[PDB]
């Protein structure tokens, strides 16, 4: 728990479940296997600068 | 945008520009998906017939990567009124899909709670557009960006000649000559988080441009999320 600590160590959306954190991503991303990082699914995921 | 830096290649890929028949950029927008643009309701009054343009960074030199889109359906918020400027939000359904390429990509829609808790509690946000670079100058020819600090909600009201409603929020500077300006309305206000950008506000209004003691007033995007989703399903 404690999405307040460092955003629960998530890449994006952090939620709490009375005792633990539950990370989730924006549309176009899929939650990584560590249940924390977010991974794109297309070459143009929302919010990324096309540098 | 008064002051601030220029949007360099690929930096502001979600910027959208509404153009009148004279192909004049009169307002901004934020790309939400291949089909939707987010803008301000009052922007649908500054023109008659208009189209949304993306992939543009210099309104006078065919960069090749630009693209024009027609509007199939414009979703204005009923509750919007010009006497209060409340509910300054509208969604645009594009006739044809926006193909994402360099300089053309969507900004993420955050979740209400996480956003209010993490995105807006951040130190700053970014606003951008082709608007005027001064209060009396002319419409910028290059797309610009500007890091604008989040402004305490109290000061915001204390400095505002008008009622800052629940659906608005201040961002910018008190004395520093930097702020959005005419033509930047409807444009995007995004917050950066771990190198991923999220829409957080729509360029709405202000009293003049970059005036001392006055702040930029943005539409609180987090306060219309569910509304924005209802519009994506067209409604
Ligand atoms: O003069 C105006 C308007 C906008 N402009 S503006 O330069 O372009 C302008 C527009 C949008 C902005 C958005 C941000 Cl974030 C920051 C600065 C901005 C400046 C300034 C102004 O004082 N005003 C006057 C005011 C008229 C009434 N207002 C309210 C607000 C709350 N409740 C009731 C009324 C706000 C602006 N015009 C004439 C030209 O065409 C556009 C409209
Ligand atoms: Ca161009």
């Amino acid at each position: 728990k404690l999405c307040s600590l460092d955003n629960g160590d998530c890449d994006q959306f952090c939620h709490e479940e009375q005792n633990s954190v539950v990370c989730s991503c924006a549309r176009g991303y899929t939650l990584a296997d560590n249940g924390k990082a977010c991974i794109p699914t297309g070459p143009y995921p929302c919010g990324k600068q096309t540098l | 945008i008064v002051g601030g830096q220029e949007c360099k290649d690929g930096e502001c890929p979600w910027q959208a520009l509404l153009i009148n028949e004279e192909n004049e950029g009169f307002c901004g927008g934020t790309i939400l998906s291949e089909f939707y643009i987010l803008t301000a309701a009052h922007c649908l009054y500054q023109a008659k017939r208009f189209k949304v343009r993306v992939g543009d960074r210099n309104t006078e030199q065919e960069e090749g990567g630009e693209a024009v889109h027609e509007v199939e359906v414009v979703i204005k918020h009923n509750r919007f009124t010009k006497e209060t400027y409340d509910f300054d939000i509208a969604v645009l359904r594009l006739k044809t899909p926006i193909t994402f390429r360099m300089n053309v990509a969507p900004a993420c829609l955050p979740e209400r709670d996480w956003a209010e808790s993490t995105l807006m509690t951040q130190k700053t946000g970014i606003v951008s557009g082709f608007g005027r670079t001064h209060e009396k100058g002319r419409q910028s020819t290059r797309l610009k960006m500007l890091e604008v600090p989040y402004v305490d909600r109290n000061s915001c009201k204390l400095s505002s000649s008008f009622i800052i409603t629940q659906n608005m929020f201040c961002a910018g500077y008190d004395t520093k000559q930097e702020d959005a300006c005419q033509g930047d309305s409807g444009g995007p206000h995004v917050t950066r988080f771990k190198d991923t950008y999220f829409v957080t506000g729509i360029v709405s209004w202000g009293e003049g441009c970059a005036r001392k003691g006055k702040y930029g007033i943005y539409t609180k995007v987090t306060a219309f999320l569910k509304w924005i989703d209802r519009s994506m399903k067209t409604r």
